[PDB]
């Protein structure tokens, strides 16, 4: 579970590839259920370079890729816990309160 | 040579071995991050083209 | 045969030259054939410095570019066969399984 | 001058005549293999421009 | 005529101030004519240190930086004959046959 | 101090007054090449920016 996904429910490969140091985490309404007849709605992603103190991650229902840049973690990838990753749930966030922010 | 040139040599040695070097650490830190802002951007490409085929967002893994 | 192209299908003139010191080998799917009537549909193309340990390649359905980075290579160019290159044929290559690699 | 001074500065020739000098081998290897990434990260854009006119990659040569 | 552009045709300043010792000349199809009406679609341009053995030279459709590295000439500016600048005309030169090189 | 003390000094000042001083010319021009070649590549980039706002490199002079 969790991973960027390597297929389409359509049977296509998802025709993309991460950079060469980039952790990706992924998430969606039914998991990883590849069952012919469901239809996942909605996403929400993220991104960390293994190297980088920053995490950025977008949603399906939002403008805007969202960061936390914490100066702590810098070898880490969107794995560990310890990042304040969008995990499965919370997929859709239309909007944001006070954790993560990239507007002004 | 003679002695009073070999202490101005010395003497400057020790000037250029500190130049203040600086501290290369933020300017490519910020290059990590835009490669991964900019592979989050182009995955949602990705996305949003294959719910534009399928009616449903692809299956994690 | 198997090295950069001058010139694309529609005549004009494939507006790109290499760096002063950098061996280039580049295949597709019909060669050289500017039939006027083809589709070269896929390459596959690789890069080398005369002077560095290292041949980077690339091909059509593939993210990243992939290098091999071999110390014993030095003042070999891409068009020696002792420099494990991506011929003719093999050309789509989507997948790696445990020869070059990028990724982390 | 005195024999005296001329046996302080060969033993001063002698210090300042091994500085135990790096091997700046690797560390120009890393710009002449950045050129070659650099130059076929290049290349895929005229690529897959000529293809976008053409509907096919240029022939080889 | 002939020298560095101190400001582009949209009134604009050029931007960008020579080296400390470095000659430069520039030459484009329609010389210094800021009529707000015309159209340079190309340049060719070239540098030299005074103090240097090189000139180096470029122009609108071409990759590479060209070079000569006559010994001769080291004290000069490329405002000099003897030099073998790329004068007003042949301003393109998307090809060089056997005058000045920085290929293989 | 004696005769033969003053015969080794002048031996070794003869010596230390020739260790083959090198030509540093060659050394030196490689830098002023690679000022003008560098401030020329960076050249372009203000010419291809200026192009891109005004549709025309810029006029002479």
């Amino acid at each position: 579970a969790g991973k960027i996904p390597t297929t389409t429910m359509g049977g296509k490969d998802f025709t993309f590839k991460p950079s060469t140091n980039v952790s990706v985490s992924y998430f969606t309404t039914n998991g990883a259920t590849s069952t012919a007849g469901t239809v996942n709605t909605d996403y929400a992603v993220n991104t960390k370079n293994s190297s980088g103190n920053r995490v950025f991650t977008s949603t399906n229902n939002t403008s805007n890729i969202w960061y936390i840049e914490n100066d702590a973690w810098k070898g880490k990838a969107v794995s560990d816990s310890d990042v304040t990753a969008l995990g499965t749930g919370d997929v859709g966030k239309s909007d944001f309160s006070g954790t993560e922010w990239k507007s002004q | 040579f003679t002695l009073i040139e070999l202490l101005i040599v010395v003497a400057i040695i020790g000037i250029l071995a500190a130049i203040a070097i600086p501290q290369f650490s933020a300017y490519r830190v910020k290059a990590y991050n835009s490669a991964a802002s900019s592979d989050l951007r182009n995955l949602k490409t990705a996305l949003e083209s294959a719910f534009a085929d399928d009616q449903t967002y692809p299956p994690e893994s």
